């Protein structure tokens, strides 16, 4: 609970059964969490009924357990070499999970990030991996400052825009620093708009927004994402946060996606 | 500027802000508002606890955003 | 020898190395200052992103020189 390495879990009614979900306290774990989630919310690991707390290690351990369990598409007996890498390399980034993982979004589109090990590991559980950072088009001056590029290159191009003498990369660095600025929380409209058509229904999936990772689904055409703050442990009509604005100002619901109160 | 503060019961809470702000200040204003004692408020953003030490700015809270208050665990 | 480390919000972080000193030690004295951990920190001098096993002085980083700091997006 209070301890990193500890999580107190949540028991929710999710389509017909008792389901655990496990809660956040501090931040780091984010990543370990949305992924885990989902795999209990598909009944892929179970946990004792009315276990409560739950450690890093062991959510490591179950978690190591399902994707050296993977099998290659191909399923051919020939070749696969690049399969086994994939799964290594994923093995290695794994503690990552818990203490903050990495990721390089482009804002050309809700699944663009740059392909590295730490992508690797949603890909090879077949759990999609969405942001909603997106340039808008509307905005023709930053689609072309912005470009193709990810976010690590774009704020390298900032500094390089603010030193150089060519007074058109200035202004582009200007645009691109502006993109950054008002846009900051990572999600704009045109990417929630985006995001919600792609999505599929009844579908889980991970949601990068704001430093942080969340297990989100589609639900008669509207985005929602899992509540996992321990604030709300005892709330068992809070569990699906709505996704319809950028602002924050969201609909609770129950696990059934009905609309909740507390009042 | 202007930041909204949303309780479980439906009540929205209205507080002037700046990005500079820690979130000790601002549980502050909240106590300032109403009776809450700032060590019995968790404030949350998009579904992520704000910890306190750390500034809006931060977070990359912008103006007429909506937080989330509830009850500490410590 | 005295350097500064400017972020993209402005702030400027002023630091006390020698050229000998690895930008790894470098990344180190900025978690000291600032709370980033190191293997968040990307360093920017003269348009080149600096690699924790070279020095200061391979980089041709004298006093008074400003380098960038930008951060690696990690979701906790
Ligand atoms: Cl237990
Ligand atoms: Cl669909
Ligand atoms: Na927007
Ligand atoms: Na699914
Ligand atoms: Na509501
Ligand atoms: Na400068």
């Amino acid at each position: 609970e209070m301890e990193p390495d500890f999580y107190c879990v949540k028991w929710i009614p999710w389509k017909g059964e008792q389901t655990p979900i496990i809660t956040q306290s501090t931040n780091g774990p984010a990543a370990l969490l949305a992924i885990m989630n989902i795999l209990f919310l598909q009944w892929k690991v179970k946990l004792p009924p009315q276990k409560e707390v739950i450690t890093s290690d062991e959510l490591m351990a179950h978690l190591g357990n399902c994707l050296l369990s993977i099998k290659p598409q191909e399923k051919s007996e020939g070749l696969q070499l690049n399969f086994q890498q994939n799964v290594d390399d994923a093995m290695t980034v794994l503690p990552k999970l818990a203490t903050g993982l990495d990721v390089n979004v482009r804002f050309t589109g809700v699944s663009d990030f740059e392909y590295t090990p730490e992508c690797s590991v949603f890909d090879l559980l077949g759990i999609p991996l969405y942001h909603g950072w997106l340039v808008d088009p509307q905005s023709p001056e930053a689609v072309r400052a912005v470009g193709k590029l990810s976010y690590n290159q774009l704020v390298e191009r900032i500094i390089t825009c603010k030193h150089s003498s060519d007074t058109n990369l200035v202004t582009e660095g200007l645009i691109a620093e502006q993109f950054l600025e008002t846009t900051a929380a990572q999600l704009t409209y045109h990417g929630l708009c985006e995001l919600t058509a792609a999505a599929k229904e009844g579908e889980l999936s991970v949601f990068f927004r704001n430093n942080h990772f969340s297990t989100m689904t589609k639900h008669k055409s509207h985005l929602y994402l899992l509540v996992t703050d321990q604030g709300f442990l005892q709330e068992e009509q809070v569990v699906w946060e709505s996704l319809h604005n950028v602002d924050g100002d969201s609909c609770f619901c129950d696990s059934d996606f009905h609309l909740s109160h507390s009042l | 500027m202007q930041i909204f503060v949303k309780t479980l019961t439906g009540k929205t809470i209205t507080l002037e802000v700046e990005p500079s702000d820690t979130i000790e200040n601002v549980k502050a204003k909240i106590q300032d508002k109403e009776g809450i004692p700032p060590d019995q408020q968790r404030l949350i953003f998009a579904g992520k606890q704000l910890e306190d030490g750390r500034t809006l700015s931060d977070y990359n809270i912008q103006k007429e955003s909506t937080l989330h208050l509830v009850l500490r665990l410590r």
